[PDB]
RNA sequence: AUCGAGAGGA
DNA sequence: CGCTCTGCTCCTTCTCCTTCCTCTCGATG
DNA sequence: GGAGAAGGAGCAGAGCG
């Protein structure tokens, strides 16, 4: 139901830190970075640059009550946090 | 009307000790009391008595003779509740875990 | 191997004893587990959870360390009731038609209507309950409620019902015209129950069938549900459950072997009942009559409720709580130095817990050298684990300096700088008591924290003790920085106020040093500035020029206030002059107005920390907390405060 | 026979592949683990239809590490057998006590027990086919098997082929 | 250290589940099992070094799935069984949507 | 059946010819997507190459498959599979039913009659009898 | 621990079985967290 | 014995109160679906003070001279003075707090002017004064159309719930029913005038702040909030008490009942 | 080692 | 109006029930 | 020992005979 999706544009604590906390994961895994290294090699640290200009690749899915459940791509979502 | 008296009853006993508790928190409680209809304690004869996922109300003052009465009505945990996640050791549905991590492979091949 | 997967839900119900029968991979025969070291192959053989060095446990190998037990099973002489079940039991007989295999109410009654409209199967049963037990008699032929003249020939025996008594482990029957009830009898009877009666009944027809509530095969479970024991030189003292079995098992032979040998019928009798006493006991060891198992050793029998029922049992005690690695406690201590998200740890602490960093290109040359370090010194680690799984130990090899990392590697890393963990100070009575800080290591045996943190954490440096934690993953130390950091919770949601502040000492310098006579020389507000660490390198301009450079103490404890705050807090005497000094009123990180006191950088909602916490964001404001302590605290030493006798004399 | 449905399956990827080039890797892995597949539900999996257009439909990250699950929708060919069914097969390996026949990817074994009773072994052939009777069967030539029933087992999937019918039979 | 019910309370309120479940199982408790899909009992004959699975009783060796849960949990269920109670583990929810 | 598209489709009881044909085309949608990265005897040897073009010749059991596939073949020119498939869908023939003659050879109604029993209790023999005269013309024709 | 033997006794009970009792002693040096 | 009542309440992203079952306990959380940790206590100006005073603070009439508007408050004076397009304006303003007055009294019997709400007004209008320091002793170039409008576009775009149908549409307005009498108390034309002289630029940031950091105030879904409220009851028992107790245990038999007839 | 009991902290 | 019936009331039984760590000490199979 | 559930016992009224 990508129309009319009736959940918040911005981005909830909870999903930025996991969000933040699986990247980070991933890029301790020796993934593909997606930036430049500016010579953090805190992967964390690799995590929130990502995160504050959208490079990330994960979409969220959110459950709603009854099990239906909504995505919410992370470029689409308000990063206020 | 039950509910609200019993707001106001609850607030005289905190705010005669001077201390401050939020609204919000307060409101809860009383709420849940009442939902089931009617003035549900929150000792062993009343939330315990609700139709919860047994593995939960299992833990709470009553093991044994719970577990007796799944086996009696075959009963079917859900395991939505914590802790039911937390015996078997499961990621609970709250917090980050109240929803789910999806790789949004289209927005890979987006950025080359 | 295998696919893995997730618990969704799970059922519950009652075994079905040919269902027990085909899992169990053994039958147990001899009550004796023993010539000197060869297993019983009808007691605690291999194919159950073999002991310690046998790699057999049902052709499983692996030791224990891989592979659990597997369950074994019992063939009962005679018939023998579930205990959990015996009310269960004795209210649904009261329900059914006693020989009949039906109800003694049927849907021809509106009443049973009503009950079997209720969706929830456990009030339908109930509800059921008190309308049939009422019911003495199962004639056959009953009136219609559309009819009254015609008849409706449903019950079967059409004879009456005798009242059930729960005479302990039994039940009777009291005959409208009196004996006690069989075993079997009731287990017929639920066998001719038809399955439509179970939904009325609240019975599940493929896993929970009534009949099952009665015993007739049981399973045994392997050692490590009762573990071997050899507390002792060699001593067994198998537990509870071992011995217990066993006695069921004597008994058993016994009840069997009466019966065929002269089938002495009352003989047979005591040991039945015998046999469901100590079938009973085994599975509870507790009724409410008298009867109480007692162990040779003279205490009573702990059998498996009380391993689950209670605090400490399997549920509270292992499941809900739990003993963790990756953990310490210690007494704390003040340490103004520190900033609120830091901590001080011990050297000797950070040399034993470890995390275990992954090996990337981006840290192979720092891990290389903790390695080379090894666990002697502080900065190293103590495992090094190749992708294998070969965990190597640097404690008791040289090849610390040899072994060659590799990507996707781990390194169980000693705690560093700046790592994440968690406090708590038992009891941990509310959110807030449970935090996430930041390590900084330090050479003495103790745990520092910032003054202002303890309050939120109810603690005193009275000797005190509190708990710490360490994450393992790197999902769970990213998890921590952003839920459980310590400015995060600066503002608490108990009472919509900030739940920290300056406290003691560093709380009565500001009055002092805010207060309008103080005046600072200029040597000592080069250094007061210096100690600020966010200071810009711009010396203020002093208040006082021409006669001597001097400098308020107001001036100089705004440079820690950073830039674009405004506060304005207004007193019954505060009118733009504060003839009193008090009220309070920064403006764009300079105070102006008032004595900085407990109503400005105290709890209140209105102080200034509210504020910054919302105009910079907590990663602003506990640098704040910080500047001001080191600030006040150097100038209180330089100024000194104390008390005495003199102070309560009037 | 043969049916085409829109299956899917299970793949687990690790991190270090995480990169764009992902979906085509998946893509491999996918027709690998698909392709030669025996089952009982399906019976034995042929290929896979319009090798384009993969359902990855979102990778399912798991929270242990950096694994993630794809449930990957796709089109495949598969064969299902049915009791009693006729199909023309060719001997692939002969015995004394009858013969094993291919059916399409499924082995089925033609018994002794079901064929006429006139028709007897004859090791004097080469291929030691069967002789005695009208119904001559060998490696190299064509026949019919009657599929009395599908005999599923754990490794792989097999039927009886059955001769003794007015058809169904030799060639 | 005990991590006490109280101590879980916090996590619960602050949400780390991550945290949470890693405390509880990586930190202790660690354990692996087999379990049938046609029963949910941990009765699988895990024949590894064959890579053969089985569930008597169901003669299922197919609907083998590996399970990390905690040690004292599958004490837990075992001991059930010992009770004559069934604790069947399901990895499919019967509702759909 | 229904695909993972949400769409209920239909049961597809694939003949075994057009099943042949169907995979000659799936064969070359994978080569194409390689590249981007009839008699039976000419039909087996053409998939055989299509197979040892896209594959590394290990499925030695399917290749055989095909080709013993291929063997039995009725209907291998798809132009022709078009007309049987009219054939039989304006019967409206059961999707099952119509595998085992598309499959099968058969000439008389009576034949296909003790060859699928289903077809002996509810089948019009005079559907049978034109259509399968004419399909075993068709037959005829490879 | 940390010390040095101080008292090593050596005796038996009534029945004859030998006992061992040894005192080892060490010096506290007030550290910090010391309550006082 | 609290907490295990309350340990599977959560908030669900649909802005509503589940318990482990789904069943709903509070439609919207704590009846405005707001963060706790976001929310302090602030005054209510409409509520108290004689009518008069009331009418004196709020009122505006650009035809009479009771409550003319000064010229030198504004870059526009007489412009302003006169125009019956804006005096409507200001009437519907007036009336709409006059409701919000007598509105207030039944929600406050007491007649209380303080109550916990979020974003604090007056710290970002006293930023505002400080941004770019207003010269206060200027007229402004605010209009009387730019603040109405103003304040009615604020309103529109405090969105609790994103449902468009009817139903939820109707709760977003019974949400914010309260916090939007306090945007319509203390952004006053008169007010907004004469208290705080403000600029066109000046006013723009305050309205687009107040939004931005009423967003980031509402409650997080996810929260667990059953067990934050738990605690929270929690620390203030461990400081009436055995009333407490006999409380949360229903325990019909009351150790002191009593009444209060008025 | 356990259980039991006691003493003492937080 | 006695009889009967049935719920209604009353009246004993008859259960089962309460943060974290640190040491020592005697007795058990 | 409290507290709550439970089950029996009596009893009177209400309808019946
Ligand atoms: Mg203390
Ligand atoms: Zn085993
Ligand atoms: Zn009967
Ligand atoms: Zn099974």
């Amino acid at each position: 139901p990508k129309d009319q999706r009736a959940t918040t544009p911005y981005m909830t604590k909870y999903e930025r830190a996991r969000i933040l906390g699986t990247r980070a994961l991933q890029i301790s895994m020796n993934a593909p970075v997606f930036v430049d290294l500016e010579g953090e090699t805190d992967p964390l640290r690799i995590a929130m640059k990502e995160l504050a200009e959208k490079k990330i690749p994960l979409v969220i899915r959110r459950y709603l009550p009854d099990g239906s459940f909504e995505d919410w791509s992370v470029e689409e979502l308000i990063v206020d946090l | 009307a039950g509910r609200a008296a019993l707001y106001k009853e609850v607030y005289n006993v905190i705010a005669s000790d001077g201390s401050y508790v939020n609204y919000r928190h307060m409101a809860l409680l009383v709420d849940v009391m009442t939902t089931q209809g009617g003035l549900t304690s929150v000792t062993r004869h009343g939330f315990n008595r609700s139709n919860t996922g047994a593995l939960m109300r299992c833990s709470f003052e009553e093991t044994v003779e719970i577990l007796f009465e799944a086996g009696a009505s075959a009963e079917l945990d859900d395991c939505r509740g914590v802790s039911e996640n937390v015996i078997l050791g499961q990621m609970a549905p709250i917090g980050t875990g109240a929803f789910d991590v999806m790789i949004d492979e289209e927005s890979l091949v987006k950025y080359m | 191997s295998a696919p893995l997967r997730t618990v969704k839900e799970v059922q519950f119900g009652l075994f079905s004893p040919e269902e027990v029968r085909a899992i169990s991979v053994a039958k147990i025969r001899f009550p004796e587990t023993m010539q000197t070291r060869a297993k019983i192959g009808g007691l605690n053989d291999p194919r159950l959870g073999s002991i310690d060095r046998n790699l057999k446990c049902q052709t499983c190998q692996e030791g224990m360390n891989e592979c659990p037990g597997h369950f074994g099973h019992i063939d009962l002489a005679k018939p023998v009731f579930h205990v959990g079940f015996i009310a269960k039991i004795k209210k649904v007989c009261e329900c059914v038609c006693m020989h009949c295999g039906k109800l003694l109410l049927d849907e021809h009654n509106e009443l049973m209507r009503q009950a079997l409209a209720i969706k929830d199967s456990k009030k339908r049963f109930a509800a059921i309950w008190t309308l049939c037990k009422t019911k003495m008699v199962c004639e056959t032929d009953v009136p219609s409620e559309d009819d009254p003249t015609q008849l409706v020939s449903r019950g079967g025996c059409g004879n009456t019902q005798p009242t059930i008594r729960k005479d302990g482990l039994k039940l009777v029957g009291s005959w409208k015209k009196l004996r006690v009830l069989s075993t079997e009898e009731i287990l017929n009877i639920f066998k001719h129950i038809s399955v439509k009666d179970f939904t009325s009944l609240g019975f599940n027809e493929v896993f929970s069938r009534p009949e099952w509530m009665i015993l007739t095969c049981l399973p045994v479970p392997p050692p490590p549900v009762r573990p071997s024991i050899s507390f002792n030189e060699s001593q067994r003292g198998e537990d509870d459950l071992t011995f217990k079995l066993a006695d069921i098992l004597k008994a058993n032979i016994s009840l069997e072997t009466l019966e065929h040998n002269g089938a002495p019928h009352h003989a047979i009798e005591e040991a039945e009942s015998l046999l469901q006493f100590h079938v009973a006991t085994y599975m509870d060891n507790d009724i409410a009559g008298q009867p109480q198992a007692l162990q040779k050793s003279g205490r009573p029998v702990k059998s498996i409720r009380a391993r689950l029922k209670g605090k400490e049992g399997r549920i509270r005690g292992n499941l809900m709580g739990k003993r963790v690695d990756f953990s310490a406690r210690t007494v704390i201590s003040g340490d103004p130095n520190l900033e609120l998200d830091q901590v001080g740890v011990p050297k000797s602490i950070a040399k034993t817990l470890t995390y275990p960093e992954v090996v990337t290109p981006y840290n192979i040359d720092r891990l290389t050298q903790l390695v080379r370090n090894g666990p002697n010194e502080h900065p190293g680690a103590k495992y090094v684990i190749r992708d294998s799984g070969d965990r190597i130990d640097l404690r008791y090899s040289k090849r610390a300096g040899d072994i060659q990392l590799q990507y996707g590697w781990k390194v169980e890393r000693h705690i560093m700088d700046n790592d994440p963990v968690l406090f708590n100070r038992q009891p941990s009575l509310h959110k807030m008591s449970m935090m996430a800080h930041r390590v900084k290591v330090i050479p003495y045996s103790t745990f520092r924290l910032n003054l202002s943190v303890t309050s939120p954490y109810n603690a005193d440096f009275d000797g005190d003790e509190m708990n710490l934690h360490v994450p393992q993953s790197e999902e769970t130390r990213a998890e921590l920085s952003q839920l459980c950091a310590v400015p995060l919770q600066i503002v608490s949601p108990q009472s919509n106020k900030p739940c920290m502040g300056i406290v003691q000492d560093t709380l009565c310098g500001i009055r002092k040093l805010t207060l309008r006579d103080t005046f600072i020389e200029l040597d000592q507000v080069l250094n007061m500035l210096y100690w600020v660490p966010d200071w810009d390198g711009v010396i203020p301009t002093p208040a006082i020029i021409k006669p001597k450079p001097l400098w308020s103490g107001k001036q100089i404890l705004s440079v820690a206030i950073p830039n674009g705050i405004h506060l304005q807090r207004f007193d019954e005497g505060t009118t733009l002059l504060s003839p009193k000094d008090n009220g309070m009123l920064i403006i764009d990180g300079q105070i102006i107005f008032g004595v900085v006191e407990k109503k400005t950088v105290g709890s209140s909602n209105g102080g200034l920390i509210h504020v910054v916490t919302r105009e910079k964001g907590p990663q602003v404001c506990a640098k704040l907390f910080g500047n001001i302590q080191k600030v006040v605290n150097f100038w209180l030493l330089h100024n000194g405060f104390s008390t005495g006798i003199g102070d309560t004399i009037a | 026979m043969f049916f085409i449905k829109d299956l899917s399956l299970n793949i687990t990827l690790h991190p270090s592949f995480f990169g764009p080039r992902m979906k085509q890797y998946l893509k491999t892995k996918l027709l690998e683990e698909v392709e030669g597949s025996c089952t009982g539900k399906f019976g034995y999996i042929l290929c896979v239809l319009d090798y384009d257009n993969i359902d990855i439909q979102r990778g399912r990250i798991l929270p242990t590490d950096g694994s993630a699950e794809f449930n990957v929708k796709y089109r495949a060919v598969v064969f299902k057998p049915f009791k009693g069914e006729v199909v023309d097969g060719t001997v692939v390996s002969c015995s004394q006590h009858g013969f094993e026949v291919q059916v399409g990817p499924m082995k089925v074994f033609v018994t002794k027990h079901l064929m006429p009773q006139d028709l007897t072994f004859n090791a004097g052939s080469n291929p030691p086919s069967y002789q005695s009777s009208e119904d001559v069967i060998t490696i190299k030539s064509r026949i019919r098997v009657k599929i009395e029933g599908c005999i599923s087992q754990v490794s792989s999937i097999h039927a009886i082929g059955s001769i003794k019918e007015d058809y169904l039979g030799a060639i | 250290l005990r991590f006490g019910e109280m101590e879980r309370d916090c996590m619960i309120a602050h949400g780390a589940a991550s945290f949470l479940k890693e405390r509880l199982m990586e930190a202790s408790d660690a354990f692996r099992v087999h379990i049938c899909g046609i029963c949910g009992l941990m009765t699988v004959i895990a024949k590894l070094n064959h890579n053969q699975f089985e569930c008597k009783g169901c003669d299922n060796k197919i609907d083998i799935y590996q399970i990390h849960i905690p040690y004292a949990a599958k004490l837990l269920f075992q001991e059930l069984m010992a009770m004559n109670i069934t604790p069947r583990l399901y990895t499919d929810r019967s509702r759909d949507f | 059946q229904i695909n993972h598209q949400g769409e209920e489709e239909e049961l597809i009881a694939l003949n075994l010819s057009e099943a042949r044909l169907v995979i000659k085309e799936a064969l070359v949608e994978r080569r194409r997507a390689f590249k981007r990265s009839e008699t039976r005897e000419k039909e087996l040897e053409s998939i055989d190459v299509l197979l040892e073009q896209t594959t590394g010749g290990n499925n030695k059991d399917l290749k055989n498959t095909m080709q013993y596939l291929t063997n039995f073949s009725r209907f291998r020119d798809q132009e022709t599979v078009g007309a049987v498939i009219q054939l039989l869908k304006s019967t409206g023939l059961h999707p099952f039913e119509v595998a085992q003659l598309g499959s099968l050879a058969c000439d008389t109604a009576d034949e296909a009659k003790t060859l699928i029993p289903s077809l002996n209790n509810k089948i019009s023999d005079d559907e049978l009898e034109r259509i399968l005269k004419e399909l075993s013309n068709l037959e005829t024709l490879y | 621990e940390n010390g040095i033997v101080d008292q090593v006794l050596v005796t038996t009970n009534q029945d004859g079985l030998k006992f061992v009792k040894v005192r080892v002693r060490t010096t506290k040096i007030p550290q910090i967290g010391d309550k006082f | 014995r609290l907490v295990k009542a309350l340990e599977d309440i959560m908030v669900h992203y649909d802005n509503t109160t589940r318990n482990s079952l789904g069943n709903v306990i509070q439609f919207i959380y704590g009846e405005d679906g707001m963060d706790a940790a976001h929310i302090e206590k602030q005054s209510l100006d409409t509520i108290g003070g004689s009518d008069a005073a009331f009418e004196k603070r709020y009122r505006v009439d650009l035809l009479n001279t009771d409550h003319t508007l000064d010229p030198s408050l504004l870059e526009s004076g007489s412009e302003i003075l006169g125009d019956l397009k804006l005096q409507v304006l200001l009437d519907e303003e007036y009336k709409q707090l006059v409701k919000d007055r007598k509105f207030l009294r039944e929600v406050f019997v007491d007649g209380e002017a303080n109550w916990p709400l979020p974003v604090n007004i007056r710290r970002i209008i006293q930023n505002a004064q400080q941004t770019f320091h207003i010269d206060h002793t200027k007229p402004s170039d605010l209009t009387i159309k730019d603040i109405v409008l103003g304040v009615k576009d604020l309103q529109e775009n405090l969105l609790v719930l994103r449902g468009k149908n009817e139903i939820i549409q109707n709760a977003q307005r019974d949400a914010v029913t309260l916090f939007c009498c306090l945007l319509r108390s203390r952004l006053a034309t008169r007010r907004v005038l004469q208290e705080y002289r403000l600029t066109k630029q000046a006013f723009d940031w305050v309205l687009s702040n107040i939004e931005a950091q009423f967003l980031r105030s509402v409650v997080h879904p996810g929260e667990m909030v059953g067990v934050l409220a738990a605690q929270s009851i929690g620390e203030p028992a461990t400081q009436g008490v055995p009333r407490l107790k006999e409380i949360l245990n229903v325990a019909k038999n009351m150790k002191t009942p009593s009444l209060t007839v008025y």
